[PDB]
């Protein structure tokens, strides 16, 4: 307990929420689909190409999608208090972007089938969301490491 | 007299106003363009001495290619869709599909599209 408490006393109010947000979306089975979506396209690649047989075996099982505090704590405790910090930090960013409507991402072709602001800061969070729970169980299931989940999630949260 | 003649037509455009065919000094149309193309110039142009002035160009859209992103090992940000249409001057963004990481230059993962041309990003295996 001593390393996550050497966490959050570097932690601010914005870093401190945007850890109580991602911890709510990981507890959220609606997001199973995203998951179960993402598994199917990730192993459909690596048997279209004949890549990585033991992966493919792997992946050819259910994933776990169960939330356990300790699990999420070791997440927190591999990437250490800079990383931990600078993602919390990063994610806090992406959604004030959401909320204020400045996200730059919102003015971009891939928003522009949408009517108004609403509809896209919905489309924003909704996949922010997916992408969290996402890179926590492919980390938790072991198909990627800490310092993946970082890699990947922080391209995500870029504004 | 510095009268003119009917204003210029321009691929996937049109002006305004119905067609005249004498124009008064002076005088002014304006132009739009087709449901997905992008107006480029100048909207209106004026009869100056029974010449007109250099009229827009409406620019075609960036159709997204679902094949590309597959051979670039890309996808569309935000959606889950492979299909997307573009307007000139709009910007489109990637992300390089899972087990992938970019291979092409920083920044290429957002890009402009300009008159149907799009640069694609590549992603390469981890």
């Amino acid at each position: 307990l001593k390393t996550l408490d050497n966490l959050l006393k570097t932690l601010d109010n914005n870093q401190k929420q945007a850890l109580i947000y991602f911890k709510d979306k990981l507890q959220d089975k609606k997001y199973l689909n995203d998951l179960m979506e993402q598994q199917k396209s990730f192993l459909d690649n690596l048997q279209k190409k004949k890549e990585d047989p033991d992966l493919q075996d792997r992946l050819k099982k259910t994933l776990n999608s169960e939330y356990d505090e300790s699990q999420f704590n070791k997440l927190l405790n591999e990437l250490g208090n800079a990383k931990a910090k600078q993602f919390l930090q990063q994610l806090h960013i992406m959604l004030q972007s959401i909320k204020d409507g400045t996200l730059t991402s919102f003015s971009s072709s891939n928003f522009n089938d949408l009517q108004n602001l609403e509809q896209k800061k919905e489309r924003a969070l909704q996949y922010i969301n997916g992408k969290l729970y996402v890179e926590y169980y492919f980390y938790i299931n072991g198909i990627s490491n800490a310092d993946n989940f970082f890699e990947t999630i922080m391209e995500y949260l870029k504004t | 007299t510095g009268k003119c003649g009917p204003p210029p037509p321009i691929d996937n455009g049109d002006i305004t106003s119905f067609p005249l065919s004498v124009y008064a000094p002076a005088s002014s149309v304006e132009y739009q363009c087709q449901n997905l193309y992008q107006l480029e110039g100048n909207k209106r142009i004026t009869c100056r001495n029974g010449q007109w002035s250099e009229p827009p160009k409406c620019l075609h859209p960036c159709v997204i290619s679902r094949e590309i992103m597959e051979n670039y090992n890309i996808a569309l940000r935000w959606t889950a869709k492979q299909k997307l249409y573009s307007r000139t001057g709009e910007s489109v963004e990637f992300v390089c599909k899972r087990g992938y990481r970019l291979s092409s230059r920083s920044h290429t993962l957002r890009t402009t599209c300009w008159d149907g041309k799009l640069e694609y990003p590549t992603c390469a295996k981890r």
